[PDB]
RNA sequence: AGGGGCUCUCGCUUCUGGCGCCAAGCGCCCGGCCGCGCGCCGGCCGGGCGCGACCCGCUCCGGGGACAGUGCCAGGUGGG
C-alpha cells in the first residue's frame, strides 16, 4: 500500500514475526545468524591459538 | 578536571530572556470587537431560490460580511435568533458579499423561524 | 567471600577500527569563536614578536609578597567613598554651627589617582612613590612615564593589576596612583619599601632600558630544533676523541 | 551522468559515534560489491584500498 | 601634561615602539570586521580635541575603508 | 640472564556482504533503615568521585610563505 496508508494499518499487517521481520527477508536473516555466529568462533579459534602459542621466550 | 568539552564545536551557550513587564501599555484601551453578531449578519435573501431552500431544506439564507467565517456566522445566528444551527454553506458572489445558508437543526423549523423574523 | 558469579570484568579497547572512541577531552582542537581565537593570537603575537624595552618593563612587574605589603599600605591611605565623605561633610557643618569654628583640623593624607594628575606630581616632584598597573591595554597612556619617575628620581613600581588599583580606588579601573606624603607610624614601612622599589626597578634602570623582550618560538619549533641539536652532537661527542 | 567512470558506493563506520558514513569512490576497476575495502597507513597493497 | 606626551609620541610614528604598536592593532582590526563597534576610544587625545567627551552618549565607531 | 642507559616496543582491527554508542570492573568516600547494637562494624535501599580512557603544552591540523597577492606608478603589448 501507500505509506499513509501504512500509518492506518495494524502491526501484524506491516510486520512479520520474526527478528528483521518486515525488513530483511528469512534467507538473510539465516545467512546474518550464522555469518555472526561463525565470525565469532573464529575469533574464539584465533585467541586460543595465541594462548597456546604463549610457549616460548 | 572536571570540566570537559566533549566536542569540537562552539555552541552559543543559552542565556536568561525576560519576559516584558512595560512601564506602560502602548495603547490606551483595547480595541472594540468591530465584528459582532449586528455586524455578521447584514439582512436576509428573500429570493425566490431563499424561498425554495426555506421550504425544503429547512435553511435560511443571509448576505454576511466578507470577513466571517462560517463559525462566527452560527454562533452569531444562534445568539440573536435563539436557535440551533445544523451546519453552514457559504459562498462569496460576483457582486462581493458573502452569502450564507445556514440549515438549522431539525427540531426548530425555518418556516417559523422566518415568520418571527418577518421575511415571510 | 560470597560475591555473585554473575558479575564480570567485560572490558572494551579503543584501538583503530575496534570499539568506538570515548568522549575524551577535546579541548584543544575547538572550533572557537573569533574574538576568542583573536585575543589568543594576539597573547601568541606578542610573545613571537620583538617588543620593544618600553613594553617589556612592564612586563616586569613585582614580587607576591612586597605587592600585599604595598597593598596593605594602600589600604591604609585609600579614598574616601561618597557616602563617609557625606558623612564627613554633616559632621563639620554641625561643627561649625557649635561651635569652635572653622578648624581645617589636619586634611589627611590621601593616595591621588589618574594618569594627568600623576604626570603633573611627577614633574613638580610631589610624589613619594608611583605604582602603575602592568596591563594597561591601550598601552602609549604610561610607555613614557618610568623613564620620566626615573629622571625625576622617584622611586616608581610595575604592579601586577589595574582592577586591583581600581579596587582600591573604589572605580572599576584605574592606570595610576601617586603616594604623597604619610603619616609618622609607617614613614618605617616607606623606610624599608621606597628603598626596596628602587633597588628592584630606579637602579637598574639602564639594564631595563636595553633589554629587549619576546621573539621566542613556539614549543614545536624548539623541540624540532632541539631534536636537530642533539642529532648532530650525539656523534660529534664520539667524532671528539 | 556525464561521467562515465562508476564510482563506488561505499560504507564506512565512524570512530567517534554511532553511525556509518557513505562516500563516493572512484571504482578502481575490478572491485565488487560486498568486498572490503581499507583506508589508512597500514592498509595493504591491494587493489581498491586508499 | 599625559595628554602632552600622547600626542608627542603619536607624532612619533616611526619609532620603535609606535611601529610595533601600530603594526599589532592592524592585524587585530584586519582580523575584525569591517564596521565594528569600539568600547572606547584607542586615541583618547586625539578624540577629545576632535570634540569626544567621556560622558554617557559619545560613542565610538572603527571602519575600515578598501583604500586606492 | 637480575637489569637499567641504546634503538624498532610505550601500536592488540585483513580467510567471510554480521554486530558495535548511551561502560563493565576495581578503589575511595557520603546518606537513610533495622541493627551486630562492642565499630571499617552485619546486611537492605540509594548517591558521588577517580582509574579505566597517561601527563604537560602557545598557535585546529596539514601545506606553502615574506614570495604570491593587493594598492599606486612606470614600460611593452593590445581592431578585444
Ligand atoms: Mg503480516
Ligand atoms: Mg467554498
Ligand atoms: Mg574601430
Ligand atoms: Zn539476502
Amino acid at each position: 500500500v501507500r505509506p499513509k496508508v501504512l500509518m492506518r494499518l495494524s502491526k501484524t499487517k506491516k510486520h512479520v514475526s520474526r527478528a528483521y521481520g518486515g525488513s530483511m527477508c528469512a534467507k538473510c536473516v539465516r545467512d546474518r545468524i550464522k555469518r555472526a555466529f561463525l565470525i565469532e568462533e573464529q575469533k574464539i579459534v584465533v585467541k586460543v591459538l595465541k594462548a597456546q602459542a604463549q610457549s616460548q621466550k | 578536571k572536571k570540566k570537559i568539552r566533549t566536542s569540537p564545536t562552539f555552541r552559543r551557550p543559552k542565556t536568561l530572556r525576560l519576559r516584558r513587564q512595560p512601564k506602560y501599555p502602548r495603547k490606551s484601551a483595547p480595541r472594540r470587537n468591530k465584528l459582532d453578531h449586528y455586524a455578521i449578519i447584514k439582512f436576509p435573501l428573500t429570493t425566490e431560490s431563499a424561498m425554495k431552500k426555506i421550504e425544503d431544506n429547512n435553511t435560511l439564507v443571509f448576505i454576511v460580511d466578507v470577513k466571517a467565517n462560517k463559525h462566527q456566522i452560527k454562533q452569531a445566528v444562534k445568539k440573536l435568533y435563539d436557535i440551533d444551527v445544523a451546519k453552514v454553506n457559504t459562498l462569496i458572489r460576483p457582486d462581493g458579499e458573502k452569502k450564507a445558508y445556514v440549515r438549522l437543526a431539525p427540531d426548530y423549523d425555518a418556516l417559523d423561524v422566518a415568520n418571527k423574523i418577518g421575511i415571510i | 567471600k560470597v560475591v555473585n558469579p554473575l558479575f564480570e570484568k567485560r572490558p572494551k579497547n579503543f584501538g583503530i577500527g575496534q570499539d568506538i572512541q570515548p568522549k575524551r577531552d577535546l579541548t584543544r582542537f575547538v572550533k572557537w569563536p573569533r574574538y576568542i581565537r583573536l585575543q589568543r593570537q594576539r597573547a601568541i603575537l606578542y610573545k613571537r614578536l620583538k617588543v620593544p624595552p618600553a613594553i617589556n618593563q612592564f612586563t616586569q612587574a613585582l614580587d607576591r609578597q612586597t605587592a600585599t605589603q604595598l597593598l596593605k599600605l594602600a589600604h591604609k591611605y585609600r579614598p574616601e567613598t561618597k557616602q563617609e565623605k557625606k558623612q564627613r561633610l554633616l559632621a563639620r557643618a554641625e561643627k561649625k554651627a557649635a561651635g569652635k569654628g572653622d578648624v581645617p583640623t589636619k586634611r589627611p593624607p590621601v593616595l591621588r589617582a589618574g594618569v594627568n594628575t600623576v604626570t603633573t606630581l611627577v614633574e613638580n616632584k610631589k610624589a613619594q612613590l608611583v605604582v602603575i598597573a602592568h596591563d594597561v591595554d591601550p598601552i602609549e597612556l604610561v610607555v613614557f612615564l618610568p623613564a620620566l619617575c626615573r629622571k625625576m628620581g622617584v622611586p616608581y613600581c610595575i604592579i601586577k593589576g589595574k582592577a586591583r588599583l581600581g579596587r582600591l580606588v573604589h572605580r572599576k579601573t584605574c592606570t595610576t596612583v601617586a603616594f604623597t606624603q604619610v603619616n609618622s607610624e609607617d614613614k618605617g614601612a616607606l623606610a624599608k619599601l621606597v628603598e626596596a622599589i628602587r633597588t628592584n626597578y630606579n637602579d637598574r634602570y639602564d639594564e631595563i632600558r636595553r633589554h629587549w623582550g619576546g621573539n621566542v618560538l613556539g614549543p614545536k619549533s624548539v623541540a624540532r630544533i632541539a631534536k636537530l641539536e642533539k642529532a648532530k652532537a650525539k656523534e660529534l661527542a664520539t667524532k671528539l676523541g | 551522468p556525464g561521467r562515465g567512470a562508476p564510482l563506488a558506493k561505499v560504507v564506512f563506520r565512524d570512530p567517534y559515534r554511532f553511525k556509518k558514513r557513505t562516500e563516493l569512490f572512484i571504482a578502481a576497476e575490478g572491485i565488487h560489491t560486498g568486498q572490503f575495502v581499507y583506508c589508512g597507513k597500514k592498509a595493504q597493497l591491494n587493489i581498491g584500498n586508499v | 601634561g599625559a595628554y602632552k606626551y600622547i600626542q608627542e609620541l603619536w607624532r612619533k610614528k616611526q619609532s620603535d615602539v609606535m611601529r610595533f604598536l601600530l603594526r599589532v592593532r592592524c592585524w587585530q582590526y584586519r582580523q575584525l570586521s569591517a564596521l565594528h563597534r569600539a568600547p572606547r576610544p584607542t586615541r583618547p587625545d586625539k578624540a577629545r580635541r576632535l570634540g569626544y567627551k567621556a560622558k554617557q552618549g559619545y560613542v565610538i565607531y572603527r571602519i575600515r575603508v578598501r583604500r586606492g
